[PDB]
């Protein structure tokens, strides 16, 4: 079975059970009724201003089945996009404490739509 | 979370784009041929259900129980008007039929509840 | 002869192509000595990005009899004298109250928010037909004589028959929207319902 | 229905569909639509009374016609469209009789099974007890026979 | 030429005395089909109620289908074999089979027992009408 989840080709749409974008300029109020955000409060990752200022953020909400299945877990998925997308794309996992399996995905610093595109792009070929 | 549908301008009656305040931090509305704002409702402005979780039960309607091509039972009473015959039929549906799950329509006249066993 | 019946909306699926589900309806009046004339509402299917860093959803494209391109269906619609995107939008999804719906057609409502009148949208109309326009002029009333003759004699061939077409043409989106959601099962080319 | 029950004003030939599922109701009066004739059930009982057996015996005399039993709404004619919406009944001495019922909700009923085959498949004797290819080999041969 | 002109003597031919079994054996065959047919009716009675779980590896509608072609494979199966053992010798459709001169075990077993099956496509009978294969069956009937 490891072999087989290591040769099968797994994209991030096959993975996540649904995705949405936000628009959510405090991270310490997050709109998402979530506090994992701790990190975020306590991050020395560069704060806002050029960084996470971006408001808008990539809300996408993995299943634990295919997760299970596929023998993955967040920090791979995190490690995957952040290599094939520079220091442009922030991205805050969950951890193991509900079955809700949370990726918060932010621009680092056309406008907003691009994060739609790059959702496609994401859901597309990330190849995981 | 939930679904997000199309805001409309007032004016043209267009549809209404989203925008972002520079000033106070807010997702406002914008219509692109005329020029107005609206306060957004929420900060969801775009979703989407890739798991597709959908409630069949929404999609059903009553008067499907009028159909003699339906099969019926008397072996499940309506929870509503506890009336004894109710028709049972499939999703009818593509992103499903991978699953044999029976709907129930209750055929009672003026009632139409529909219902998942 | 058997022949596929005609004036009867069908959503086929052309999955080698660049289309995910392409309706089609062979309309023709009866008792009128033209012949049919197939008209299309295709979807571009790109499942993802449409090739760009901006195109993300789906867009609804028609071709039109004597029309070599692939016209799309906002344009048809500001064409036939609806220039809000609500009234379309009316006339194409008949509940306000099924986003999902609403969001599946947005990418195509988005794709022809540049043309807003009438007059734009028919010179659009009249660009790259099987006969060419020469100017502003001529060009406006071939696209007129197409949207009243070439499309959907069916409905009528009248100039009163402008809402009824475009109630028609909103009935093809739609099924072709309850295609692409499976509301609706696809067509069947040898359901013999379907022939003549 | 009652009016086509009746010749009224909607001719045999014209086909009404109800679609239920989604929200569509067809009615259909094109030239080329292929249908045939079925009985009409009404209750689990037939319309086919025994009133006009004893009227079609005697032909030639009351001049009672196959034309005057589509008028009196016993029969009528069902094309595929309408076929995907009606519950049919195979021969009624076993699907309408109480039994563990199967549906209990037929609207139409076939005359005999016999009438689903061709001109020079009609021709073959017990073609239920042959195979598929030998049957369509016989259609072959039948239009081949001298007489 | 010797062995014509000792079927001279001999003789052989085929009819319907060679198709009919006794009436135990139809009473076996009976008792089959009745049991596969019952037992064909309580997995669709479990696929309605979520009860049957799927196989891994494809959907749940397929180890249903999975299910259903199994229990009328071994149906028409076991009911070949079981009128495949009554021919008492004489039967000229296995004096036919047994020589291998012309037919199978399964023309035999089609003639007299069961036609079993029929496909279109590798798969059953598809839904040709709205959810139903002929207009004398009711709307969403996976039955045999
Ligand atoms: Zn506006
Ligand atoms: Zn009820």
């Amino acid at each position: 079975k490891d072999i087989l989840c290591r040769l099968e080709h797994t994209t991030l749409r096959k993975v996540t059970a649904n995705t949405a974008i936000y628009y959510d300029p405090n991270p310490q109020s997050t709109v998402v009724a979530e506090d994992q955000e701790w990190v975020n409060v306590y991050y020395e990752m560069p704060d806002f201003d050029v960084a996470r200022i971006s408001p808008w953020l990539l809300r996408v909400e993995l299943d634990r089945k295919h997760m299970t299945d596929r023998k993955l877990t967040m920090e791979q998925i995190a490690e995957k996009i952040n290599a094939g997308f520079g220091d442009d794309l922030n991205c805050i996992f969950n951890d193991d404490n509900a079955e809700k399996l949370v990726l918060r995905i932010r621009i680092m610093n056309d406008d907003d739509v691009f994060l739609r595109c790059i959702e496609s792009n994401m859901l597309t070929d990330m190849t995981l | 979370p939930g679904f997000v549908g199309i805001r409309f301008c007032q004016e043209c009656n267009n549809m209404l784009y989203p925008k972002e305040d520079k000033e106070n931090r807010i997702l406002l509305y914008a219509c692109r041929n005329c020029d107005y704002q609206q306060e957004a409702d929420n900060s969801c402005i775009y979703v989407n259900k890739i798991t597709h979780e959908v409630d069949e039960l929404t999609q059903i309607i009553a008067d499907v129980s009028q159909d003699p091509t339906l099969p019926r039972t008397e072996d499940h009473p309506c929870q509503k008007c506890g009336h004894k015959e109710a028709v049972f039929f499939q999703s009818h549906s593509a992103r499903a039929e991978d699953a044999m799950r029976l709907y129930y329509v209750c055929t009672a006249p003026h009632c139409g509840h529909r219902w998942t066993e | 002869q058997e022949k596929m019946a005609t004036n009867t909306v069908y959503v086929f699926a052309k999955k080698d192509s660049k289309y995910a589900y392409t309706g089609e309806c062979r309309s023709c009046l009866e008792n009128s000595s033209r012949p049919t004339s197939t008209i299309w509402v295709s979807m571009l299917a790109r499942g993802g990005q449409g090739a760009k860093k901006s195109a993300i959803g789906q867009r609804i494209v028609a071709t039109l009899p004597y029309i070599k391109q692939e016209v799309p269906i906002i344009i048809v619609f500001r064409a036939l004298g609806f220039v809000s995107d609500r009234d379309i939008l009316e006339h194409i999804i008949y509940d306000f109250e099924d986003p999902e719906m609403m969001e599946m057609v947005k990418p195509s409502l988005d794709e022809a928010f540049v043309i807003q009148e009438q007059n734009v949208a028919l010179n659009f109309i009249g660009s790259r037909g099987a006969k060419p326009g020469v100017t502003k002029e001529k060009r406006i009333k071939y696209a007129k004589e197409v949207l009243q003759k070439e499309m959907l004699p069916h409905v009528g061939v009248s100039d009163f028959c402008e809402t009824k077409k475009a109630y028609f043409l909103g009935y093809m989106v739609h099924r072709l929207l309850l295609a692409a959601l499976g509301r609706r099962e696809l067509d069947d080319r040898d359901h013999y319902g379907n022939k003549r | 229905r009652k009016l086509r029950r009746q010749m009224d004003i909607i001719v045999s030939e014209v086909s009404m569909i109800r679609d239920i599922r989604e929200r569509e109701i067809r009615i259909y009066t094109d030239a080329g639509r292929i249908c045939r004739p079925l009985l009409i059930v009404e209750k689990q009982k037939l319309l086919l009374k025994k009133r006009h057996i004893d009227q079609l015996k005697e032909r030639e005399y009351n001049n009672y016609s196959w034309q005057d039993l589509v008028a009196s709404g016993v029969v009528e004619y069902i094309d595929t469209l309408e076929e995907e919406t009606v519950m049919l009944a195979m021969t009624p001495d076993d699907l309408q009789e109480k039994e563990v019922a199967y549906c209990s909700t037929y609207t139409h009923c076939e005359i005999h099974p016999s009438m689903i085959l061709g001109v020079c498949a009609s021709i073959i004797p017990f073609p239920d007890h042959n195979q598929s290819p030998r049957n369509t080999y016989q259609s072959a041969m039948g239009k081949q026979a001298m007489g | 030429t010797v062995i014509n002109n000792w079927l001279l003597i001999e003789g052989h031919t085929i009819g319907i005395g060679d198709s009919i079994a006794d009436s135990k054996t139809y009473q076996d065959i009976q008792n089959t089909i009745k049991k596969a047919k019952q037992d064909v009716i309580e997995v669709i009675e479990k696929a309605h109620n979520n009860e049957l779980e799927p196989t891994p590896g494809n959907t749940l509608r397929q180890t249903f289908e999975n299910q259903v072609n199994r229990i009328l494979n071994d149906a028409r199966d076991k009911t070949g074999s079981s009128a495949q053992k009554s021919l008492s010798e004489y039967n000229n459709f296995k004096s036919m089979v047994v020589s291998g001169a012309k037919g199978s075990k399964i023309n035999i077993s089609q003639v007299i027992a069961v036609v079993g099956q029929q496909n279109v496509e590798g798969k059953r009978i598809p839904f040709g009408f709205k959810h139903r294969t002929l207009p004398h069956f009711i709307k969403d009937d996976y039955g045999p």
